[PDB]
């Protein structure tokens, strides 16, 4: 049924201090190979 | 409060800091978000990861982040002194941040700041002697319609009265964690006397999609 | 040729593409004031003393960093250019300490000289000034950081020409402090040239400190012999005694730098 | 059309603004998101730029630059360097909390907007520079980005269109100036958030040296709705050169402080008395309104009766629209204390790079802190006016402008109250 009274965004009550970084570690496999500037750093 | 560093026995380049191995995997994931040749772009997330590991930044996390990213250490010192989240001093376990800009001051954030002060016995900037609470006074946290509000390490505690923030500090002293939200009847940002908008059901897919698409 | 035509106070001048407003005004013999700009360092654009009016443009441009567009009339002596200069000199002198007699840069100070040439003649600052903690960067460069105007010629020299990357700005806002953030000793082979390019008395020569004063020195133009570079120097002397050694500009040798041994 | 506002729920772009529906992928698809995205990507960059230019969409960051004209600066062939969309999600403006609600409650709308916008400009990926204080919101956005990668909606072969597009979230670290686009670009690069000078613009030299567009959350998230519903639908709202819908953040001294989407050229009085429950103590209790966040100058109660909440009507009210974050101040307010706290914000949030902001914003804070007590003489109001004019226009970015402007609005509309503050200080302390 349709509902408009309950707050559906309850997932952030159970985020720890490493939630963002574990999600980035999970997402690191879904991504394209990064572009290269041809050098390792501008001091190279 | 000082933007120079002096070597103390608790904070020196021989203070032991090192990342945990799963933090090394998270640093690898951070560095693989940026182009080859600009590994120096990962200074802010890896230094924030060092702070989330250690609680604050001694000047061995700054040097380790400078080493594992191959950037000069002064360019990590600049970032750590520029941004206000990086704790260059060891803060308490619950680092309370009371917002006292104009939209929160208009809704009496001074009452909550006084309530936290007479609840903890400390003032702005001080840490409780059991190292559980550090009270500071911050700028706009971006929760202005839920004013007055605080932040306790990750979480926004909103629409507060002094009784609400005393209850939050009580059940933080009990080892529990409170719910990060408004303390009034409302849920996130709606009007408290019912919705003035978005009361109809949403229209779903394909509603009003133009021709030629 | 692909030279574009620009105008400095209406005078036509043909400049290369990529020329900044300051260089286009330099080609007609006008020197725009500056504190952070230095023609051998990268462009900072963070003192706003070079703010000049382009006509039919309701905003002053940073002449050290803005490239000239074709057909611009640069107004170097207009009224809002002068208002920009006096306002920026007012903000430069707001927190600057009253140290001109006890300062070694006195008489040879850029901040003094173009406060005389471009600033106003009095203050509206009725507040308490700031005071910056002094840094210890070695036995050569005396550091009094209250006199710092945060022009970041330090950081650009030590990052680009000295190649050290160990000076920077810590803090934020009016509390932004130039330094090493740690008790570090900036000892490069060219480390005394930040004395030269500090426009103010925030970085002076610690051996030269308190001894002389620029108007009474006799500038003799000579050669370095400490190495085989043949660095062209000014030996400034006062009453038959050698006081210090400053560089001469020679684009083919030492462009305007010398080593610490020479200095 | 002459009267604007009373926006119906069928024209709301940001449905599930309040958290009442599912924010995740199955709930976002059931409200219209990710519908025919493959067709929008296959119709090309020029079609999407034409739909944004037709819509009259101006930049929701607060400056109101035209979005299609801005994004067309990237419509150019490559020069070896990659291209990037950078989504501005800092939102450090006091009064403003709208981008928090878009990221937190409609995240897939922001991710689909990243895909459509970065398609229109040939961008390789999207860097959402979210505010660091929005940690739960950033993890919320990361869960939605993982749901979009796992469904094939972004990443390799995004939505089945053959256009590869990644989406990254970079978190800030507590600097308001890192929402300024060049300072944000420098903050992504691992440096201090100090604004670059302009030119080079980000479309020429942006993040990492690459061609870049920095765009707000709200001007990005409305773009799939603009490309689905059409530009003419979006241009059917608001006045001409003032098109669309706008999120409004009514906070301060109102009965029901809320975030609401409303039509563009809505009156201020209609917005406050409809969606916020009115001013506390009635409309006669109104003293002044800061119309669109802390950077805009305030307007007194006499201007708030008739003025419309778009860009041009607030420019004619010698203020700005800004972030459209309405700060309402009643008659019980020491307005000098509120504006001086606002300038205290602007000196705590100032990176120190150029001389006029670094020095003059601290000097305006010292003068305003004396003006709260009245520890001054009435020549210093004109002194502070000229100091604000010296800061304004002479800085690198618009935080110098944004610090000079509330001082100017306070002086312009409340000089007699400043004068009587100072003269009662002078009589009871001498
Ligand atoms: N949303 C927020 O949280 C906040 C918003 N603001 C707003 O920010 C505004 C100032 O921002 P700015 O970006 O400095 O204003 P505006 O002068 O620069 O320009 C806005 C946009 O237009 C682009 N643009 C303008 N002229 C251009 C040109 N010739 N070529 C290429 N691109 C061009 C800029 O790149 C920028 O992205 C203020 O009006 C204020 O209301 C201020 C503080 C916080
Ligand atoms: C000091 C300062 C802070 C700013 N902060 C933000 C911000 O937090 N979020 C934002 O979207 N724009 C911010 N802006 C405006 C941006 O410069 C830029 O105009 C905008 O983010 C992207 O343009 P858009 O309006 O077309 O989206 C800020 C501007 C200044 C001068
Ligand atoms: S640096 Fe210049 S203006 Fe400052 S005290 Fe020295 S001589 Fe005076
Ligand atoms: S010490 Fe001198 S050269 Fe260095 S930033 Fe300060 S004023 Fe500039
Ligand atoms: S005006 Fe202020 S915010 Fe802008 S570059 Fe200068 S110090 Fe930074
Ligand atoms: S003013 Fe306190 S959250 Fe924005
Ligand atoms: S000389 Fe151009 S700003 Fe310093
Ligand atoms: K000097």
């Amino acid at each position: 049924p349709f509902d408009n009274t309950t707050y559906k965004n309850l997932q952030h009550h159970d985020y720890s201090t490493y939630t963002f970084l574990d999600l980035n570690l999970d997402l690191s496999k879904f991504r394209m190979p990064q572009p290269s500037s041809g050098r390792e750093s501008p001091r190279h | 409060a000082l933007f120079v560093h002096r070597d103390t026995p608790k904070n020196n380049p021989e203070t032991p800091f090192d990342f945990t191995p799963e933090n090394y995997k998270r640093i690898e994931a951070i560095v693989k978000n940026y182009p080859e040749g600009h590994k120096a772009a990962a200074v802010l997330p890896v230094l924030d990861l060092a702070q989330r590991q250690n609680g604050w930044l001694p000047i061995s996390a700054m040097n380790k982040v400078a080493e594992i990213l191959q950037v000069p250490p002064m360019r990590v010192y600049e970032v750590a002194t520029f941004y206000t989240m990086y704790n260059r001093k060891p803060v308490g376990k619950y680092h309370i941040q009371v917002c006292t800009t104009t939209p929160c001051m208009l809704r009496n954030s001074d009452s909550i700041l006084e309530a936290i002060q007479k609840k903890l016995g400390i003032k702005v900037g001080e840490t409780t002697p059991d190292k559980l609470f550090t009270l500071i006074e911050v700028e706009c946290l971006g929760a202005c319609v839920n004013a007055p509000m605080v932040q306790i390490n990750d979480n926004y505690y909103e629409d507060l009265t002094p009784k609400d923030i005393e209850e939050i500090i009580d059940e933080l002293k009990a080892g529990k964690i409170p719910k990060p939200g408004p303390r009034s009847g409302r849920f996130s940002c709606e009007p408290a006397g019912g919705l003035t908008s978005l009361t109809e059901p949403p229209k779903g897919p394909g509603f009003g999609v133009q021709a030629g698409l | 040729s692909n030279l574009i035509e620009v105008f400095v106070d209406g005078q036509s001048v043909m400049v290369e593409p990529g020329t900044t407003v300051l260089q286009a005004c330099e080609k007609v013999g006008m020197q725009i004031p500056r504190f952070c700009y230095h023609e051998r360092l990268s462009v900072a654009g963070n003192c706003r003393m070079c703010l000049v009016e382009i006509e039919k443009a309701p905003k002053v441009v940073a002449a050290c960093a803005m490239p000239v567009m074709k057909g611009w009339n640069i107004l170097t002596n207009s009224e809002k250019t002068k208002k920009a200069r006096e306002g920026v000199m007012e903000f430069l002198l707001a927190n600057h300490p009253l140290d001109c007699p006890i300062c070694d840069q006195g008489g040879e100070c850029d901040l003094q000289d173009q406060s005389m040439m471009f600033g106003s003649d009095r203050s509206r600052f009725l507040e308490g000034k700031r005071a910056v903690e002094d840094k210890n960067i070695g036995p050569l460069v005396k550091t009094i950081m209250t006199r710092c105007i945060q022009c970041t010629r330090c950081i650009r020299f030590a990052s680009e020409i000295a190649g050290v990357d160990d000076l920077g700005t810590t803090g934020r806002g009016n509390d932004m402090q130039v330094g090493t953030y740690i008790e570090k000793m900036f000892m490069s082979e060219l480390s005394g040239n930040i004395i030269d390019i500090c426009p103010v008395g925030a970085l002076t020569s610690k051996p030269y400190a308190f001894t002389a004063r620029p108007w009474e020195t006799r500038k003799t133009e000579s050669i370095d012999v400490m190495d085989a570079v043949g660095s062209n120097i000014v030996v400034s002397t006062r009453t038959g005694e050698v006081m210090r050694i400053l560089p001469r500009m020679h684009e083919d040798i030492n462009e305007e730098w010398i080593s610490d041994k020479t200095r | 059309k002459t009267s604007f506002g009373s926006l119906k729920d069928e024209d709301r772009i940001f449905t599930n603004l309040y958290g009442r529906h599912d924010w995740r992928l199955k709930g976002a698809q059931s409200r219209g998101d990710w519908y025919k995205t493959k067709e929008i990507l296959l119709k090309g960059p020029d079609w999407i730029l034409g739909e944004v230019k037709t819509s009259g969409l101006r930049g929701r960051g607060g400056a109101g630059f035209p979005t299609g004209l801005k994004w067309s600066f990237m419509n150019k062939p490559s020069d070896g360097r990659p291209k990037y969309l950078v989504v501005n999600a800092d939102e450090g403006e006091p009064g403003t909390c709208k981008d928090r609600e878009i990221i937190r409650h409609d995240p897939h709308k922001l991710v689909e907007g990243c895909l459509v916008g970065g398609r229109a400009m040939g961008a390789r990926a999207a860097y959402i520079y979210i505010r660091g204080e929005f940690y739960n919101e950033a993890s919320n956005l990361q869960v939605a980005i993982r749901e979009a990668y796992e469904a094939g909606l972004i990443g390799k072969n995004a939505c089945g269109s053959g256009y590869d597009f990644d989406v990254f979230v970079v978190r800030g670290a507590g600097a308001y100036i890192c929402g300024e686009e060049t300072a944000l670009i420098e903050s992504i690069e691992g440096k201090q958030g100090k604004p670059r000078l302009k030119p080079p613009f980000p479309a020429d030299v942006g993040v990492f040296g690459c061609p870049t567009t920095v765009a707000n959350v709200e001007t990005v998230a409305v773009s799939p709705t603009i490309c689905r519903r059409g530009g003419a639908w979006f241009a059917s709202f608001g006045r001409e050169r003032n098109s669309g819908t706008k999120l409004f953040n009514i906070s301060g001294h109102v009965n029901n402080p809320c975030t609401v989407e409303e039509e563009m050229s809505v009156p201020l009085k209609e917005l406050i008395e409809k969606h916020a429950g009115g001013v506390t103590g009635g409309w006669d209790n109104l003293l002044a309104v800061i119309p669109g966040g802390s950077s805009t100058p305030l307007i007194p109660k006499s201007v708030c009766e008739t003025v419309l909440m778009d860009f041009d009507a607030l420019i004619q009210a010698q203020t700005g629209l800004g972030t459209a974050a309405v700060i309402v101040m009643d008659r019980s307010t020491d307005i000098v204390k509120a504006i001086a706290r606002l300038i205290e914000f602007y000196k705590h949030e100032s990176c120190g790079q150029c001389t006029p902001c670094r020095e003059g914003v601290d000097w305006m804070n010292k003068v305003m802190a004396r003006f709260v007590r009245g520890d001054a003489r009435p020549a210093e109001i004109d002194s502070l006016w000229e100091i604000s004019k010296q800061i304004e226009g002479h800085t690198i970015c618009a935080l110098g402008d944004g610090a000079a402007w509330p001082v100017q609005g306070l002086i312009r509309h409340f000089r007699p109250e400043l004068e009587e503050r100072m003269q009662r200080f002078a009589q009871q302390h001498q």
